[PDB]
């Protein structure tokens, strides 16, 4: 009666633990991958992150400058 | 038979017919570096949320 009224079968806890383990293992893998990706982008600078600004090329004046040799 | 140019005439911008080829690279520029991959795609929710320590959202 106690088991019927208050508790649940072993399979429920078993499968819930499987799901929790899957979720947290995926999270750990994603954390390692994030660290590696951050290191690579900061070292190289070829990704969307760590893009430090440079001078805009639309600021340059392309017109004769009173002197042929600029 | 020489006629003196009037005011405002010697300061005009004119055109020249020449056979000299137009230089393709007068600045002697090098090859420009290739730009970044400029990723594009569809946004999906972050996988398992923030994933910051014990937070589940
Ligand atoms: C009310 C009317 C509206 C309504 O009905 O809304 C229903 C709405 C429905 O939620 P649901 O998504 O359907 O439920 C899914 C589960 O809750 C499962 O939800 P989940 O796991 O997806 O989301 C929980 C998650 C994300 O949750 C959060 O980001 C917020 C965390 C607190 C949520 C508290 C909500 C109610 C606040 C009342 C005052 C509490 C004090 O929490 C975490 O990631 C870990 C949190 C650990 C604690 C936070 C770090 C510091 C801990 C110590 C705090 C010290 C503070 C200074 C002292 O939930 C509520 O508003 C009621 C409260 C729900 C509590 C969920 C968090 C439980 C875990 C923390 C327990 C702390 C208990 C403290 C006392 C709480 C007393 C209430
Ligand atoms: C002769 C008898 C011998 C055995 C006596 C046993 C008496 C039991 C009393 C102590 C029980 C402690 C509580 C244990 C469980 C409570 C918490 C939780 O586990 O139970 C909840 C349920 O709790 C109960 O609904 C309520 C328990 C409250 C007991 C109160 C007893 C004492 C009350 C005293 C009041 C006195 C009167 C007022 C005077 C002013 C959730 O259960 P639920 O998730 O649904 O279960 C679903 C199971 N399924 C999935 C298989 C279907």
């Amino acid at each position: 009666w106690i088991a019927r009224t208050f508790y649940d079968g072993p399979e429920k806890n078993y499968e819930k633990t499987m799901a929790i383990l899957q979720i947290e293992a995926e999270k750990a893998e994603l954390r390692l991958k994030e660290l590696e990706v951050r290191r690579l982008m900061r070292a190289r600078g070829d990704g969307p992150w760590y893009q430090y600004p440079t001078i805009d090329k639309a600021l340059i004046d392309h017109s004769p400058k009173t002197t042929p040799d600029n | 038979g020489w006629v003196r140019p009037d005011l405002g005439e010697l300061s005009k911008v004119t055109k020249v017919k020449t056979d000299r080829p137009l230089p393709e690279n007068p600045y002697h520029s090098r090859a420009r570096p290739e730009p970044n991959p400029e990723a594009e795609g569809d946004l999906k929710p972050a996988k398992h949320g923030s994933r910051l320590f014990f937070w589940t959202m």
